[PDB]
RNA sequence: GGUUUGGCACCUCGAUGUCGGCUCGUCGCAUCCUGGGGCUGAAGAAGGUCCCAAGGGUUGGGCUGUUCGCCCAUUAAAGCG
RNA sequence: CUACGCAAUGGUCGUCAGCGUAGGGUUAGGCGGGACCUAAGGUGAAGCCGAAAGGCGUAGCCGAAGGGCAGCCGGUUAAUAUUCCGGCCCUUCCCGCAGGUGCGAUGGGGGGACGCUCUAGGCUAGGGGGACCGGAGCCAUGGACGAGCCCGGCCAGAAGCGCAGGGUGGGAGGUAGGCAAAUCCGCCUCCCAACAAGCUCUGCGUGGUGGGGAAGCCCGUACGGGUGACAACCCCCCGAAGCCAGGGAGCCAAGAAAAGCCUCUAAGCACAACCUGCGGGAACCCGUACCGCAAACCGACACAGGUGGGCGGGUGCAAGAGCACUCAGGCGCGCGGGAGAACCCUCGCCAAGGAACUCUGCAAGUUGGCCCCGUAACUUCGGGAGAAGGGGUGCUCCCUGGGGUGAUGAGCCCCGGGGAGCCGCAGUGAACAGGCUCUGGCGACUGUUUACCAAAAACACAGCUCUCUGCGAACUCGUAAGAGGAGGUAUAGGGAGCGACGCUUGCCCGGUGCCGGAAGGUCAAGGGGAGGGGUGCAAGCCCCGAACCGAAGCCCCGGUGAACGGCGGCCGUAACUAUAACGGUCCUAAGGUAGCGAAAUUCCUUGUCGGGUAAGUUCCGACCUGCACGAAAAGCGUAACGACCGGAGCGCUGUCUCGGCGAGGGACCCGGUGAAAUUGAACUGGCCGUGAAGAUGCGGCCUACCCGUGGCAGGACGAAAAGACCCCGUGGA
RNA sequence: CUGGCCAGGGUGAAGCUGGGGUGAGACCCAGUGGAGGCCCGAACCGGUGGGGGAUGCAAACCCCUCGGAUGAGCUGGGGCU
RNA sequence: UGGAGCCAUGGGGGAAUCUGGGCGGACCACCGCCUAAGGCUAAGUACUCCGGGUGACCGAUAGCGCACCAGUACCGUGAGGG
RNA sequence: CGCGGGGUGGAGCAGCCUGGUAGCUCGUCGGGCUCAUAACCCGAAGGUCGUCGGUUCAAAUCCGGCCCCCGCAACCA
RNA sequence: AGCCUACGGGCAGGCGCCGAGGGUAGGGCCCGUGACUGGGGCGAAGUCGUAACAAGGUAGCUGUACCGGAAGGUGCGGCUGGA
RNA sequence: GUGAAAUGCGCAGAUACCGGGAGGAACGCCGAUGGCGAAGGCAGCCACCUGGUCCACCCGUGACGCUGAGGCGCGAAAGCGUG
């Protein structure tokens, strides 16, 4: 729903808080799997290099299982939806009957004591996973797999979600979040229905800060550097470009087409 | 004001001190030109 | 005449601080007052013009960095360099 | 620390010293490190990469103010003490004895183990009282033999006790999981038990008992030593930010690891072995002086600077770590003595006036705490608000309402209400302690910045748009391996611009960019060889070489503006006149829309009108011939915010008319120590003039005894810096 | 990466609890509560204006004044570019 | 880059064993030289930390930076300066 | 004042470089259509090519001199 | 401290509350006036077009919305007071 | 495509025809001077939740009724905000 706040300070005139209810019973993690020192730093061995990373409240790693092949047939409870700081989409904390606990993106819909499973079995219906080829053309699934084997790596933000238009071969047809039209090995598992916490894009951070405890630095404009920090910077007092948007690397920044054109991952998309 | 320097024996050790000389071959070369040249201190002494 | 704008490029570029104000002045007279005087289209009072004469005087504000101007209120006068 | 010393070091002196010579002095199983653990990171078996050097890198290893681990109170030394000593209390190992039990890992599980803010109940630290307890003494100077004044009335302490808390359900079955080996975890099922008890673990009180124990007086160089009493060692009250601790509640940004430690079983081995007792033994290495907000550290100095953590008492003031005075303790800053000039600094006061000062109220003043009335436009309903503007404030006595602790009653603390009355010029009587208002510009806001001339209207910022990126993502770093991105996955990540919010953001794809176009045009190597050449007696061996087939790129076709960008000229025309709704024509890719407008933009310009002033190149409101606004290098607004820049008032002033007096630190005189830049040499006057055209130094004339001290700054084209401007150099960046 | 620090006041958000209100609601009152790049202000961080200093106490200092002061806060130690 | 052979070789193609194969400055033909794709090999040559011998070499601002307790004092975080 | 573009029927543009040819739209005059005016239709007239000179056989046209118009530039102190 | 008294007391006098009014400060309502500006009404002469009344020559009208020298055009829905 | 045209699209293979796919909006015939609702307004089919309304029987309550300033709700299209 998104908590609102009377503007009894600035900044907390238009800061907007997730609703919290969606979680509820569970806030500490499960000290068993997800306890994993996650490493900070926003660069590799010396430089940085990714701009403007750094700070941010301290944050441990849930360890969730983005392939859920693992146990067939094995169903499981879910026990609770907790909170994740490192992913937009919530957790859900399922108890497998097998006793073992494991962590799956908590999809738009699940709720608590709700029994769920994964194989070409299983039945269709929000939370189980299946390899795409087993499932209804068009139904709406999440968490989905590009090749076989190879883990979830395909709509897994909150409230996102591809959908299933058609099979062609050993080959399904998906329309991924993107818009885009990609063939998907029929093999790849995919949890039934939408990610969820779908509300997480009307945040609204609020004040600078916020965007600070999301580790986040402040970004500076190119313009406002100089020549030698960037090509949009120089000029004497306030100026435009100077023809045509680039970065401070010196690629043209609006409209130049990036991706690999070679790249046999092609003939596999249309959109 | 605060100066530049700022005494701390661990610091000195672990920069300027006779095992990391040896290990960059920059480093070594630094005791190879200071015994050529017949320093009485290879490395900058601290206890 | 040497106070303006310039012309020239002679000392000064191993440096001659470049507007305005403030403070402190001092000098010139081509005199703004005050003192003498001749003409007058000078009745008188008040002026005009020129001559002699700096001894001393030559205000307080509004505006603008201003110099300068304009303005308010005075003044014997609110001098120019 | 001590004994001898004073050349030098000490900004003077020096018998003194952080100085010279010499001799002493630092004592640990429990305090801190290491024979424990892991963090970032470092290193690095395997493994990958790299011209060499070398770069990565799983495990492992290293790496701590973090985790883990057994000492409290006193006494002694000239100098060390949780280290030596005394009392009380512990910890590991090794061996032996007895009693227990499937004992047993580098493995499995549990645990360790965690945020921020606000907080409950108990305690403790610490502190204030006391008519009570114990003390040497003291009645001064008018009064007091007084419930007088003065001093002290604690610390540590095993078991056992109590008072507060913290942790935790107990069973019995199955069992696909914990890279099954488990009686342990984990999941299901079911008797029992449950905002508990029991079992445990802390803190606190008590505890056999052991320490400590003043003021004053006597000795006394130093440091302290008897004293002191068989000292007393008790009762209230205030009370933590500390303890019980892993307590509780709320919140979003969602809050280390590893070992110790419990437990489970594996090999193994069960005459092992662990477990609990009880004895007797064993217990290493390194640190320990002294300085430690400073004269011992970083600043060349005994330098007004800089340096992390804890304690930091009392009275008063609304509170407090604030302010004033003051304990304990520590200091008077390592040149002094005089004077009583100008002038300088820091400071106090001022008649009348009250910004007239000035670029500017710069500076200084005014105002200031608390309690009570009472407060406008506007607004995003939070705010604007401490708006403004007022009143109260001390001391005395009477009456009276609640709280806490006690016990419902007493003292002791903690908030109040109502009457009378007293004294000053004055009651937050000293110290800490906003001046206020109106109106513009810019930027929404807190924030950031040029360390050392700029704190801003600049950057950042939430937010808006564009654009790239389907994951071995794009992008960044790297020759590479590899890494960041991200253990993320389009509600995401990169790049760009704009910059809360409100209302909006027009027209032009000609040129440039990017995007789309399986056709054409052009196009390299290469493929292809018509045809030609050089040589050979030759078969041949060598060369050139046209057709034609040949990518991307470019051409070409089309799209695209929150892509780079651009957004007209000249004539005429309506009752006086003006002006032109209208028209003509040339040109363009298309001719600037809304909204603003002499503006952070307006040259002419102090534009012209209004306003405010006695007077207004500024300021506010208008007009619009906008030299040269204009929509996301945003356009026009906007409450709130601002050490931002402008304009006004009121208050109050030494800013000023216009200056006067006073204070203290210097300046001045005496004693001590004693620099510096600069310096061709000097026996170094004025005026006219001359001179490379600004002379102490030439000429003429004038003035002028020799030498200092306090002062002032016109000159010595005074000092300083081989001019930062200007040009030059076939100089540099 | 791991530790530490931020006196004392003030304002009084959401939530709860009770009452009101309606068909049920929304909503509205009190009380409670204790939010915030909130307010005043020490430590601590800073460096606004003025004066002083200018062979300094000081190769950036002193005094007065001023900004922030639960946060995009300050800070010790261990690291990396 | 030249008419550019010879020697080496990153890429592609890719033989022969003396009727074999390289060279004699494009290329042919003659004439001639030599035997590639494995390896070793003193001496004559270079240098001077060290020892000695000389000097129309210095003589303490010279000569080494150092005649002397010098790569020291001191300066610098450090390399380094000295 | 320094660079450069420009004055051609009543208005607004061609023509100038590649000298002998003044073209275009509108307007003005005549005549039709309409009851009448526009509009539309048919037919005409109108230009010292700014000005004084120069080159040539001939100058709007090429060369110079002023006369006006428009647009740039007027920097470092 | 005064004056009278029949020594109880009265008077003058002094203090306090209230108080016309004056003053300071901030609000509320109403009136007048102001560079300039918005729209309105009337116009015997102007300029521009022709929206509506006859399918008024695109049925008109209407709420709303965007745009345009102007009347007005166009979209969405609606009415008939048009067929 | 129009009155006629042109702009535009097309030899880079359009229009016209067949096959497959995606996606959004509206529901032909039935359909009417028809029905439903308080109004606005409501049209493929299916199911669920639900309002109003009409007929028959004279069974029950026993004037419990009508209107309705204010209040409250609904309210075509266009328009506005977030997605
Ligand atoms: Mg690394
Ligand atoms: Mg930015
Ligand atoms: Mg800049
Ligand atoms: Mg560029
Ligand atoms: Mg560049
Ligand atoms: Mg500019
Ligand atoms: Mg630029
Ligand atoms: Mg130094
Ligand atoms: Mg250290
Ligand atoms: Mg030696
Ligand atoms: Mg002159
Ligand atoms: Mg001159
Ligand atoms: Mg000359
Ligand atoms: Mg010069
Ligand atoms: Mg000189
Ligand atoms: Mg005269
Ligand atoms: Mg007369
Ligand atoms: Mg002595
Ligand atoms: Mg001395
Ligand atoms: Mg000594
Ligand atoms: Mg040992
Ligand atoms: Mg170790
Ligand atoms: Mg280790
Ligand atoms: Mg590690
Ligand atoms: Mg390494
Ligand atoms: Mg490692
Ligand atoms: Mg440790
Ligand atoms: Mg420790
Ligand atoms: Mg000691
Ligand atoms: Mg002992
Ligand atoms: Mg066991
Ligand atoms: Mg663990
Ligand atoms: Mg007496
Ligand atoms: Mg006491
Ligand atoms: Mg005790
Ligand atoms: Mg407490
Ligand atoms: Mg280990
Ligand atoms: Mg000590
Ligand atoms: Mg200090
Ligand atoms: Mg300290
Ligand atoms: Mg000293
Ligand atoms: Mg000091
Ligand atoms: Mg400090
Ligand atoms: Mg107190
Ligand atoms: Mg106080
Ligand atoms: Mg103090
Ligand atoms: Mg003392
Ligand atoms: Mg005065
Ligand atoms: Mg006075
Ligand atoms: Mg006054
Ligand atoms: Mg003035
Ligand atoms: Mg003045
Ligand atoms: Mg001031
Ligand atoms: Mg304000
Ligand atoms: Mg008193
Ligand atoms: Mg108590
Ligand atoms: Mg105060
Ligand atoms: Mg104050
Ligand atoms: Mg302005
Ligand atoms: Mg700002
Ligand atoms: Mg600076
Ligand atoms: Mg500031
Ligand atoms: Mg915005
Ligand atoms: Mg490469
Ligand atoms: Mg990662
Ligand atoms: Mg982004
Ligand atoms: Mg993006
Ligand atoms: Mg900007
Ligand atoms: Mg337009
Ligand atoms: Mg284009
Ligand atoms: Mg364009
Ligand atoms: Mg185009
Ligand atoms: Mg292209
Ligand atoms: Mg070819
Ligand atoms: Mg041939
Ligand atoms: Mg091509
Ligand atoms: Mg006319
Ligand atoms: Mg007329
Ligand atoms: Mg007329
Ligand atoms: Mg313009
Ligand atoms: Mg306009
Ligand atoms: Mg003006
Ligand atoms: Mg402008
Ligand atoms: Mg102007
Ligand atoms: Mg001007
Ligand atoms: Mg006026
Ligand atoms: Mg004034
Ligand atoms: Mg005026
Ligand atoms: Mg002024
Ligand atoms: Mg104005
Ligand atoms: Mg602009
Ligand atoms: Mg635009
Ligand atoms: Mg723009
Ligand atoms: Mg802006
Ligand atoms: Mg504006
Ligand atoms: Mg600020
Ligand atoms: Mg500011
Ligand atoms: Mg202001
Ligand atoms: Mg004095
Ligand atoms: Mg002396
Ligand atoms: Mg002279
Ligand atoms: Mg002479
Ligand atoms: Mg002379
Ligand atoms: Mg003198
Ligand atoms: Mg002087
Ligand atoms: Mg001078
Ligand atoms: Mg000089
Ligand atoms: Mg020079
Ligand atoms: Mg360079
Ligand atoms: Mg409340
Ligand atoms: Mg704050
Ligand atoms: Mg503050
Ligand atoms: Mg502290
Ligand atoms: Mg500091
Ligand atoms: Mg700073
Ligand atoms: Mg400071
Ligand atoms: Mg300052
Ligand atoms: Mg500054
Ligand atoms: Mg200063
Ligand atoms: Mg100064
Ligand atoms: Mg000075
Ligand atoms: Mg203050
Ligand atoms: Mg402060
Ligand atoms: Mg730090
Ligand atoms: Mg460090
Ligand atoms: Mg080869
Ligand atoms: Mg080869
Ligand atoms: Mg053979
Ligand atoms: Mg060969
Ligand atoms: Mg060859
Ligand atoms: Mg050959
Ligand atoms: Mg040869
Ligand atoms: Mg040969
Ligand atoms: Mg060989
Ligand atoms: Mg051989
Ligand atoms: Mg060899
Ligand atoms: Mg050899
Ligand atoms: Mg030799
Ligand atoms: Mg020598
Ligand atoms: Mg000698
Ligand atoms: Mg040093
Ligand atoms: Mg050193
Ligand atoms: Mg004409
Ligand atoms: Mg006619
Ligand atoms: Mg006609
Ligand atoms: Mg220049
Ligand atoms: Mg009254
Ligand atoms: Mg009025
Ligand atoms: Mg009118
Ligand atoms: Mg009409
Ligand atoms: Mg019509
Ligand atoms: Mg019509
Ligand atoms: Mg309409
Ligand atoms: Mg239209
Ligand atoms: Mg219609
Ligand atoms: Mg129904
Ligand atoms: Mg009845
Ligand atoms: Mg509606
Ligand atoms: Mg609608
Ligand atoms: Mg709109
Ligand atoms: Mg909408």
């Amino acid at each position: 729903a998104v908590k609102k706040f009377k503007p009894y300070t600035p900044s907390r005139r238009f800061m907007t808080v997730a609703d919290f209810s969606e979680i509820t019973k569970t806030e500490p993690e499960k000290s068993l799997v997800k306890p994993l020192k996650k490493t900070g730093g926003r660069n590799n061995q010396g430089r940085i290099t990714v701009r403007f990373r750094g700070g941010g409240h301290k944050r441990l790693y849930r360890i969730i299982d983005f392939k859920r092949w693992d146990k067939v047939g094995i169903p499981a409870k879910v026990a609770a939806i907790e909170y994740d700081p490192n992913r937009s989409a919530r957790i859900a904390l399922l108890h497998y009957v097998d006793g073992e606990k494991r962590y799956i993106i908590a999809p738009d819909g699940l709720q608590v004591g709700q029994q769920v499973v994964a194989g070409p079995d299983a039945p269709i219906q929000v939370g189980n996973a299946l390899p795409l080829r087993f499932i209804p053309v068009g139904t709406v699934v999440h968490a989905v797999e590009l090749e076989p084997k190879k883990g979830a790596k395909l709509a897994r933000a909150a409230g996102t979600s591809a959908q299933i238009q058609g099979r062609e071969g050993d080959y399904v047809i998906l329309r991924l979040p993107s818009g885009e039209l990609r063939k998907v090995h029929g093999e790849c598992y995919a949890t039934v229905g939408a990610v969820g916490n779908a509300d997480h894009k009307n945040i609204v951070l609020g004040k600078a800060g916020r965007s600070r405890w999301l580790g986040r630095r402040p970004h500076v404009r190119g313009a406002a550097m100089n020549p030698v920090d960037h090509p949009h910077g120089g000029g004497e007092g306030r100026a435009p470009r100077g023809r045509p948007p680039a970065s401070p690397w010196g690629w043209q920044t609006k409209g130049l087409k990036t991706r690999k054109r070679r790249k046999p991952s092609s003939r596999f998309i249309i959109a | 004001m605060k100066r530049t320097w700022q005494p701390n024996r661990r610091k000195r050790a672990k920069t300027h001190g006779f095992r990391a000389r040896m290990r960059t071959p920059g480093g070594r070369k630094v005791l190879k030109r200071r015994r050529q040249k017949g320093r009485w201190r290879l490395t900058p002494a601290v206890r």
